[PDB]
RNA sequence: CCCCACUAUGCUUAGCCCUAAACCUCAACAGUUAAAUCAACAAAACUGCUCGCCAGAACACUACGAGCCACAGCUUAAAACUCAAA
């Protein structure tokens, strides 16, 4: 069959498998790819917590936690706690255009997990709260 | 919040390349105007200054496209010199 | 110097049909290879610089 | 002593009224020439102006009453599979002959359009003629 | 006068005017599937008309009828229904990899 | 009895054709640039057709071959302009050669 | 100016206040594309008709007077001295 990039939908009946588990099954790769910081919460279908890491956690600070180099890390320290209670393939959510957006998932792999998918949920409001006036720059 | 999760902005990975995954991603929420929508959010644009910048984004694209129309129809005559010496 | 001779006689007609290009012994010499030229489509280095 | 002053009147005007006043001294060649033979109009500088509101070019739109004929057989059948040849000054297409087949009809005292019209696919069909229609 | 002199009269060569792919045809709020196939498949933002090649009337039905879907709670916002992906793409918008 | 203008413009193969939209022609190849055929075909211009991949060595000057019209003279007005921008050329879609 | 916090305020209701680069910096209505196309730039050039408005700069979105739910307010709006420019 040809491939989709378009995730099976849950109720139908998908052919695709990860380890003997269905696409809803998979545990999720939470990252807030922030301005200044890159979070990462690994987290089970049922919503367990199962892993957390931060450019914070990693021993960055100020300047050096809005860096790629510094979410790769948060990544492979996410990854390997995870990686310990039983975690391969991970689906990926992540939402901020932050320095740490991609650098963050390079780590997820790094760190001996296998992303299926990626998912964009960065919060764009529909008309929402006035953000903070411009800088003068 | 109240939507079915893993539907939207959702792409699959084929073959372990996320490399490929993540730019098709990228790809699609930049047709979209997502990412543009993101960056112009993170402060605000005062609706004068918004007039001002989509009254000069459309007259861009519009001189941007009539410009492109008369290169290509003036390109038809591009061909080799058929009078050489003339 | 070599000096061009008289380009019209005592009635001001020039002599040259190209005359007033200005130019007329270059444009001859073009005008005669162009003319070469066409007729060879209806027919069908070392030492030189 | 001359006038280069070409969008004060003509050629012409200007020399004939600098030979009056003994500017001139010779009037030129083709003076007399103009004078016996004089164009239609006289050429005078003008800078056309760009038309707005309500004015609108003189020129109409040439058309023929079989015109109407050609339309609906393009509609109907299409163009021929025929190529036109028009080096040929007297080369008639399919249409043309379908146009022809058509008026002789209508002068036969015919005068109803759609019956017209089947009638003289039918002769041109008992002629020989390949007419496949499009739909 | 002369008989060969032109005739004045309408153009009858003339084609008629283009049309929309829904020119002529009701479009209501109820249906979603054709709704679905102007908004994009991964956003669930609808298309403008460069893309779906709509008429500037249609245009307006398809969007006021879309926005009404979508409140009254027949058609989603962020995302186009996954059961019309295999539609008849009408748009031009080119995706995937 | 002399026969009038009107009469020579109704009654000409060029009035008589309508649109020359996909309308097909007999043209005539007199001029030949490398690949560029310059092709008469009865119009005020001429088509300039690439010389095809099949049997290009066929098309000679005076070879005479079939043509779909598209337009018979490419003009165009561009913004900001009095008037329409001429190529002084026509455009048509080579299809074969015409034989006998 | 840059970063953080927070208030009047932005919102609703009921009253006021009556100001904007309130600007297509294009008064309304009607007509014309022929003249000369037209100082320049803007936004091609004009005609009929009507209302409003203007008459060197600055003083002056000021003083006084008057009216106004306005009271550090708004509208209307000078003069003296000063200059040869603006
Ligand atoms: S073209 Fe007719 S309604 Fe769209
Ligand atoms: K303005
Ligand atoms: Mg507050
Ligand atoms: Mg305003
Ligand atoms: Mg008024
Ligand atoms: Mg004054
Ligand atoms: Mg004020
Ligand atoms: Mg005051
Ligand atoms: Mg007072």
């Amino acid at each position: 069959t040809k491939f989709s990039i378009y995730p099976p939908i849950p109720g139908e009946e998908s052919s695709l498998r990860w380890a003997g588990k269905k696409f809803e099954e998979i545990p999720i790769a939470h990252i807030k790819a922030s301005h200044n910081n890159t979070q990462i919460q690994v987290v089970s279908a049922s919503n367990e917590p199962l892993a957390f890491a931060s450019c914070g956690t990693e021993g960055f600070r100020n300047a050096k936690k809005g860096t790629g180099i510094a979410a790769q890390t948060a990544g492979i320290a996410a990854a390997a706690r995870a990686k310990q209670k039983g975690v391969i393939h991970i689906r990926v959510v992540v939402k901020g255009l932050g320095p740490g957006r991609l650098s963050a998932m390079h780590g997820l792999i790094m760190g001996g997990l296998e992303v299926i998918s990626i998912t964009d949920n960065t919060p764009i409001p529909h008309x929402g709260c006035r953000p903070r006036k411009a800088r003068k720059l | 919040a109240k939507h079915l999760k893993f539907i939207a902005r959702t792409v699959m990975v084929q073959e372990g390349n996320v490399e490929s995954a993540y730019r098709t991603l990228n790809r699609i929420l930049t047709m979209d105007g997502l990412i543009e929508d993101i960056k112009h959010r993170r402060y605000y644009e005062k609706p004068c200054r918004r007039r001002q910048r989509e009254s000069y984004e459309r007259c861009r694209r519009i001189y941007n496209m009539e410009m492109a129309r008369k290169i290509n129809f003036l390109m038809r005559k591009n061909r080799a010199d058929p009078w050489q010496g003339c | 110097p070599r000096q061009r001779a008289i380009q019209w006689g005592e009635d001001g007609r020039p002599f040259h049909y190209l005359f007033y290009t200005g130019k007329q012994s270059y444009y001859s010499l073009m005008h005669d290879v162009y003319g070469m030229l066409l007729n060879l489509e209806k027919h069908q280095v070392i030492g030189s610089r | 002593a001359g006038s280069r002053l070409e969008t004060v009147g003509s050629i012409f005007s200007r020399t004939r009224d600098l030979v009056r006043a003994g500017v001139l001294k010779e009037k030129p060649l083709w003076f007399d020439v103009y004078d016996a033979f004089p164009p239609l109009r006289e050429p005078v500088f003008q800078r056309p102006r760009v038309r707005y509101g309500k004015a609108k070019a003189p020129i109409q739109d040439i058309w023929y009453h079989e015109d109407r004929i050609r339309a609906k057989f393009y509609s109907v059948y299409g163009s021929g599979q025929r190529a036109f040849d028009l080096f040929n000054p007297n080369f008639k297409s399919t249409c043309q002959r379908f146009v022809e087949k058509y008026t002789e009809l209508q002068k036969l005292g015919e005068t109803d359009e759609e019956k017209l019209f089947v009638e003289t696919g039918k002769a041109l069909l008992a002629e020989g003629v390949i007419l496949r229609r499009v739909g | 006068s002369n008989e060969d002199l032109p005739i004045s009269m309408e153009n009858p060569y003339k084609e008629p005017l283009k049309k929309c792919i829904l020119c002529g045809k009701h479009v209501d709020y109820k249906n979603v599937q054709l709704l679905s196939q102007f908004v994009s498949p991964f956003t669930g933002c609808i298309y403008g008309r460069h893309i779906t090649g709509l008429c500037g009337k249609k245009q307006k039905e398809i969007t006021k009828a879309i926005k009404r879907a979508q409140i009254m709670g027949f058609m989603p916002v962020t995302y186009k229904d996954p059961a019309y992906l295999k539609d008849p793409k009408v748009c031009n918008i080119r995706y995937r990899e | 009895n002399v026969e009038s203008f009107a009469s020579m413009l109704r009654h000409s193969p060029l009035t008589q054709m309508g649109p020359a939209k996909d309308k097909l022609v007999i043209g005539r190849i007199f001029h030949i640039v490398e690949n560029d055929l310059y092709i008469d075909f009865g119009g005020k211009f001429h088509c300039v057709c690439r010389r095809p991949e099949v049997d290009g060595e066929k098309y000679q000057k005076g070879t005479r071959v079939r043509l779909r019209l598209l337009d018979l003279e490419l003009t165009s007005r561009f913004l900001g302009a009095t008037t329409d921008t001429t190529v002084l050329e026509a455009n048509a879609v080579l299809l074969g050669i015409q034989e006998s």
